């Protein structure tokens, strides 16, 4: 029994968590009231991964919602899936951080962290055999970045053998909805590099690009982006819940994807995408899934994988398919694009197959890539961060909450080392000198 | 609970408060008598938003406002107007003379004996709030009361509460048109206190509003009511983030964290893009890109200064109505590629975005057309220094001969304050000059693995 | 910068009381710079063999030929490294071994103070050389600190307070360091002995099948060394500063040897991770030295 | 671990393996070689006779002989099951010449450390192609030595 505890902090994390729970509830046939009205038998076989059982055959998820302003909690409660959650898990304060990292991690969050940790311990002790945690949040904001990093630190200190994940929305190159974003992104990445086993990098720009170009939507909204991210999140942990011909837990993905401890920043992806009104033209087969999956324009990280090399790749398929087709297609992808795969790993494509595909898709697949191109994101942040730190743009708001300038420098150094470490395994030969 | 306290000092302050409270009662469906029939008909709701209004047991709603002025006439008007029953009868009006366009009279001589009552009533209002956000102070530079009394108030509130944000809306003397002879003195004097004690002072000129009204609204004879209505619309746009749901909400702390680089630079400009008459409301799309572009134009600026002569340090955009994020994204991308808009090299990001679902309302008897989309821009830039520099010259021309100085000294002030003041205004301009310069060269870029 | 000249040495100790009591047999044989070892259960195939830069035979105590005397190993390592230290550059000693092999011995020496390990010879030459060299136109300063690494957490030994975790940091110019790490000055080697004993009493130790007392954590004994000059001029300046790091490594661990569960396996896992990282960096430094 | 404990406890009884070795080209894991190399010691010391198979070879056999272009693990497992049944058939049913499990070991391993034989099954043929052919004894014996059928 592999139980996952789900946490979500900040406006972005709360919205994504709401959409994710709506999706998973559809997958397992749970009504908004909490009762079960499904059709197949396998849906209840592993419901205990995400849900707890109440008295009258009613199920309640393991969500824990955190914020420092009551607006988003009120929005989520007054919603289609408001009443499914447990009331005692809605932890919140007032007078939120306000895009200020110091308020979130050193001043305001220090009061709410004890209550949040108490609820987390209560929920965790009741599980049969906890596997890992989750956390949805955004790095460009105060409450999200600050409280999320603090929670990650404390939980990692308390439970050191379980698997910590996180789905983080990085700042975008061009589209910007805050001005003090680089400070929050840097002072945070500094903690995520230390206290996490896997991080999946999401960016608004890539998701907007997918919606505008692939799905052909004329008016994308945040619901769609949450949809995409939620589809990926559901796809990642499929093998814990349903049977298959080759299983892969979170820990197997962790072992196979990460060569060294500090290189765990992944580019996620999902296929297929017919954009509607074009399903009749596209024939759905395993080669088509593999073709769309590796395309540079399908990624949600806003990094071009052609500018680097793939350290490792993982593909989780969901459906009824032949194993020979999967193995041959992965071999062909490796051979035809040999320039973009590192040479000192003889084979760097993990594969898994599950038997139960999604609601209305004969077949589906999800992608977890690990390549050096992700370094560009960090580099871009540094190229902004120093530009604001040489002349101390907005620093007094941070030092007013008790944070010595040294903390800022101790970080720009850490991220710069991360970029350098990735840059080492990037050149496509190493000899002579 | 997101509450905030409104203060109105001086004649300009109380007329702006009149327009403001008219607008807010219209937004919340509250009758001028204080009753709300919407809840009675529906049977219950959150329409009695606790931000501006406190709800009593009988169902009446009283505003979280404190009017103050030394002239009984301007508030005897509202004690016998339409909204006579909306306000609590304790209004804190002095039955004496006025500052008479004298900072010294309003600060030292007559400012006492009325200060105490104002702090007790502000204390009583503050005690009723749970998680107060801050103060919105309305007043006008140049007036004796609105300068001196506002300075004394600002000092006492800073001493007492301290950590609460205290925003300010003010009316600056225009370059050319003026209504008094001693405006520069009272300005140069209250700048010293508005620099230290305020946290973010919004700045508005009358001539800019006259030009905006003449050009866009096609009103050839505007009066103070239209100006107050525009200012009220701006304040509504600022505060709507913590009254209605939205996709991206912007609280009052985010304002200051995102718009104030250094502690002494907190003087942004304000603009409202879709200002247009009902007749011209047709024949136009009023898409998001159009209003976003119209915000940046020099003509629509609400203070008589050219943005093209400075550099933008920060921008806050606050949208209302049918707005989706992708249109704002595209508009920002389009603005960033224009060369006439220069951003400083130490702010690569530049922008803050906030979206609200509640569209703007239309006041009966007004002039603004009903629109589906609206936006308010708050830009922190270096051009503002020019608007200061002009006034200073006049004060020096007034000071070199020591004209009209015996009136100020007779009320209890000394000459060195006039002197000390000029120095303070003199520096602030220096700081605004330094922040606008580009980075030097970095002082680096050395060789390395040359082997 | 200087070439990463790493010196690899191995040393064989004699028998202990328990081994002498049993009918044990010696299996390590040395020749030149090569050491070979055999299997008692597999005596047919071949001995395994290794080569190191230094092989030291302190097996036979009364032996006169090719005996690795403590003064000999000190001449090999400590004298040259103290000479390097006095040039103003940093020095590091790593002591490794498993309960019995004989680590402490090489680091400290016997209790009768007749055959001295690395620490007394180094410290006494440092103190004595200075005491018989300092003049009016120079000043010397020496300080000592002592910390331990346990489960990737830094703990202080000299300070007797509640053993809370400390927080590593990174001063931009001076590099990594630890906050609130007690630092004390010393005058002679008796002071260092007192501080070393006091700190060694505070180290975490647990019993296992191999031994009743086994190191569960690494230790670092840092000696801060500063030289100041008084030239014939009003400008008095510090010539340079150097650090000597004497480091005790916990032995490699295998559940095929420590069958304890719970915290004991976790400590062994963290120890093995740290050892692997240390070997990874050390080999890379030697490659860096070798290439150009 | 299990083979170690069984060798200690029982000792003299035979122990056979049927294992899937990694394929030269295709694989479903990145850390496979470490596991295989670490396993080879216990495969060597304790087991008495180990047979190896490869998924790539069986895929090729299925494609060429049975004309299944998209096989799955079920077909491979069925083939391996046929192999094991033919191995153990001599213990169950009557025959002219019977071969016990110990006879395999006596006749097939020369020295203790080279007990790694390959296995093959000759008449793998689809129902449609079952006709047009005699499938005599000589034909199947010849097919067993074909390098393509390994
Ligand atoms: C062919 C058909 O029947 O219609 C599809 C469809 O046209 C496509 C375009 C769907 C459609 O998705 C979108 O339009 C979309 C919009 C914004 C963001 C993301 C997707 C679909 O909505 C999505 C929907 O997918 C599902 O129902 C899956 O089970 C999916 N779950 C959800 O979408 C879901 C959302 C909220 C609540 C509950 C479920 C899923 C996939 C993997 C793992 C878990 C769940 C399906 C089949 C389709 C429509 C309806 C058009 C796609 O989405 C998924 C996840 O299947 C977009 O890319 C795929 C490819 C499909 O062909
Ligand atoms: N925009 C706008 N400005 C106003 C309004 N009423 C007054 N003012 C400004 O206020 C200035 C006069 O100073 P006041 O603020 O009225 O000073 P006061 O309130 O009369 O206080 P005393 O001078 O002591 O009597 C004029 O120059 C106007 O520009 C108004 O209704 N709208
Ligand atoms: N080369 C040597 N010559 C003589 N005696 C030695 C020698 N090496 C060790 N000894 C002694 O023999 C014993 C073995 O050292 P011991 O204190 O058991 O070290 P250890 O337990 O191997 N240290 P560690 O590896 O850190 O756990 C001690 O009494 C030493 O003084
Ligand atoms: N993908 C996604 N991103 C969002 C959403 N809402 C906000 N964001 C991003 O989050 C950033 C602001 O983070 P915010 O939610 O305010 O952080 P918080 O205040 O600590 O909760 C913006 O730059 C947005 O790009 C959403 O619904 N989906
Ligand atoms: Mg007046």
């Amino acid at each position: 029994m592999r139980e996952i505890v789900h946490i979500q902090a900040g406006q972005c994390g709360n919205q994504i968590g709401a959409k994710f729970w709506e999706v998973i509830s559809d997958e397992h046939g749970i009504d908004p009231t909490g009762s079960y009205h499904g059709d197949s038998d396998l849906q209840l076989e592993r419901i205990n991964v995400y849900y707890n059982e109440a008295t009258g055959n009613k199920y309640v998820p393991r969500a824990i919602l955190v914020d420092l302003e009551p607006g988003t909690m009120d929005s989520v409660r007054s919603g289609p899936f408001g009443q499914i959650f447990r009331p005692d898990n809605f932890v919140f304060g007032q007078s939120g951080a306000g895009n200020n990292w110091a308020k979130g991690h050193y001043t305001e969050g220090a009061e709410l962290v004890d209550s949040v940790l108490d609820v987390v311990r209560k929920e965790s002790e009741s599980c049969d055999c906890l596997q890992g945690f989750q956390l949805t949040h955004s790095l460009g904001g105060g409450t999200g970045s600050g409280m999320g990093t603090l929670l990650i630190s404390k939980i990692r200190e308390e439970y050191p053998d379980r698997i910590m994940n996180t789905f983080s929305v990085m700042p975008s190159p061009k589209v910007s909805d805050t001005v003090v974003e680089p400070y929050n992104a840097t002072l945070s990445v500094h903690q995520l590099v230390e206290n996490t086993d896997e991080t999946y990098c999401i960016d608004n720009e890539a998701l907007y690009d997918i919606c505008f170009r692939t799905l052909k939507l004329t008016t994308p909204t945040y619901g769609d982006l949450n949809h995409l991210v939620s589809a990926t999140m559901s796809g990642v942990t499929t093998c814990l819940r349903f049977p298959g011909q080759l299983n892969a837990d979170l820990r197997k993905l962790a072992v196979n994807m990460v060569p060294f401890p500090r290189l765990h920043f992944f580019m996620p992806g999902f296929a297929p995408l017919t954009s509607r009104g074009s399903q009749q033209y596209r024939a759905l087969t395993v080669p088509e899934l593999t073709q769309q999956m590796f395309d540079s324009k399908n990624m949600m990280a806003a990094c071009d994988p052609r500018h680097g090399r793939y350290l490792t790749v993982a593909a989780i398929f969901r459906g009824r398919m032949s194993m020979k087709e999967v193995d041959e297609q992965m071999l062909n992808v490796q051979n035809k694009n040999s320039s973009y795969f590192v040479e000192w790993i003889p084979n760097n494509v993990k594969t898994a197959v599950c038997d139960i595909p999604p609601r209305g898709l004969k077949m589906s697949a999800t992608f977890i890539g690990n390549s050096t191109a992700i370094q560009e994101l960090f580099k871009r942040i540094s190229e902004q961060f120093t530009a604001m730190f040489r002349r101390k743009a907005f620093l007094h708001w941070y030092t007013g909450e008790g944070m010595d300038e040294m903390e800022f420098t101790e970080a720009e150094s850490n991220m710069n080392d991360l970029v350098s470490e990735y840059q080492q395994y990037q050149d496509a030969t190493a000899d002579e000198q | 609970m997101r509450e905030c306290i409104s203060i109105h000092v001086g004649q300009a302050g109380v007329q702006i408060g009149n327009a403001c409270w008219e607008l807010y009662c219209l937004e919340h469906g509250i009758q001028p008598d204080g009753q709300m029939p919407s809840d009675k008909t529906i049977g219950g709701g959150d329409d009695s938003f606790n931000t501006f209004f406190s709800e009593t047991g009988a169902g009446k709603h009283v505003p979280r406002a404190v009017f103050v002025d030394l002239e009984p006439t301007v508030i005897d008007e509202v004690r016998t107007g339409t909204y006579r029953q909306l306000f609590h009868p304790e209004q804190l009006i002095t039955g004496k003379e006025d500052a008479a366009n004298n900072y010294a009279r309003g600060h030292y001589t007559i400012g006492k004996e009325i200060i105490d009552l104002v702090l007790d009533r502000i204390r009583k209002l503050a005690d009723q709030c749970t998680g107060l956000q801050g103060f919105l102070v309305f007043h006008s530079f140049g007036g004796g009361t609105g300068s001196g009394f506002t300075s004394l108030l600002m000092e006492r509130l800073s001493v007492d509460y301290g950590k609460k944000s205290k925003l300010e809306f003010s009316i600056y003397p225009a370059p050319q048109v003026s209504t008094a002879v001693v405006e520069p003195y009272n300005s140069i004097l209250t700048t010293h206190t508005t620099l230290e004690h305020s946290d973010c002072a919004f700045m508005v000129d009358n001539e800019a509003i006259y030009d905006i009204c003449r050009r866009n609204l096609d009103i050839e004879r505007p009066t103070y009511t239209n100006l107050n209505r525009l200012i009220s619309q701006i304040v509504s746009s600022i505060t709507a983030s913590l009254r209605f749901d939205g996709a991206l909400n912007v609280d009052l702390t985010e304002f200051q964290t995102n718009l104030v680089p250094y502690p002494r630079i907190h003087f942004p400009l304000a603009t409202y893009a879709p200002v247009i008459s009902a007749e011209k409301a047709y024949h136009e799309q009023l898409s998001v890109a159009e209003i976003t572009n119209a915000c940046f134009e020099p003509a629509n600026q609400m203070v008589k200064c050219d943005p093209r002569h400075g550099k933008y340090m920060a921008c806050c955009l606050l949208y209302r109505g049918d707005v989706v994020p992708k249109d704002v994204n595209a508009a920002i991308a389009t603005i960033k590629t224009k060369r006439s808009i220069q951003f400083v090299d130490w702010c690569p990001t530049g922008f803050k975005v906030g979206i609200n679902y509640q569209p703007p309302t239309v006041v009966p008897g007004g002039d603004l057309a009903k629109v589906q989309r609206a936006v308010c821009m708050l830009s922190n830039t270096t051009a503002i220094a020019e608007a200061w520099a002009r006034l200073d010259h006049k004060f020096d021309l007034m000071y070199a001969k020591r004209a009209f100085v015996h009136w100020y000294v007779g009320e209890g002030m000394e000459e060195g304050e006039f002197s000390e003041a000029r120095e303070d205004m003199a520096a602030l301009e220096k700081d605004y000059e330094e922040v606008g310069v580009d980075s030097v060269e970095g002082e680096g870029e050395e060789e390395g693995e040359e082997y | 910068m200087a070439g990463a000249s790493v010196k690899v040495a191995v040393r064989v100790r004699p028998f202990n009381s328990r081994e002498m009591s049993r009918d044990s047999k010696c299996i390590i044989q040395m020749s030149g710079s090569t050491t070979t070892i055999v299997n008692p259960k597999q005596p047919k195939e071949t001995p395994k063999s290794f080569s190191f830069d230094y092989s030291y035979w302190s097996h036979t105590s009364p032996e006169d030929i090719n005996y690795a005397s403590q003064k000999q190993v000190y001449r090999d390592i400590g004298e040259e490294m103290l000479q390097h230290a006095f040039e103003g550059y940093n020095v590091c000693i790593f002591a490794y071994g498993q309960t019995g092999a004989g680590k402490s011995y090489t680091m400290m020496g016997k209790q009768e103070k007749d055959q001295q390990g690395i620490i007394p010879q180094l410290c006494e030459d440092l103190f004595s050389r200075i005491n018989d060299t300092t003049n009016d136109n120079m000043s010397y300063s020496v300080e000592v600190s002592y910390m331990e690494i346990y489960c990737e957490r830094v703990r202080d030994l000299l300070n007797p307070k509640n053993k809370g975790n400390l927080r590593v940091r990174e001063h931009p110019l001076l590099g990594p360091y630890v906050e609130d790490l007690s630092k004390l000055a010393v005058t002679s080697y008796n002071d260092i002995q007192d501080l070393m004993d006091s700190g060694n009493k505070a180290r975490t130790v647990a019993a296992t099948n191999m031994n009743e007392t086994s190191s569960r954590s690494h230790a670092v004994f840092n000696i801060i060394f500063t030289q100041k000059r008084h030239d014939a001029e009003t400008n008095i300046t510090t010539e340079k500063v150097s650090k000597i790091s004497l480091v005790d490594l916990a032995g490699s661990e295998r559940a095929d040897s420590t069958g304890a569960k719970g915290t004991r396996l976790k400590e062994g896992a963290n120890i093995n991770k740290s050892l692997t990282t240390l070997g990874k960096v050390i080999s890379a430094l030697a490659e860096m030295d070798s290439g150009p």
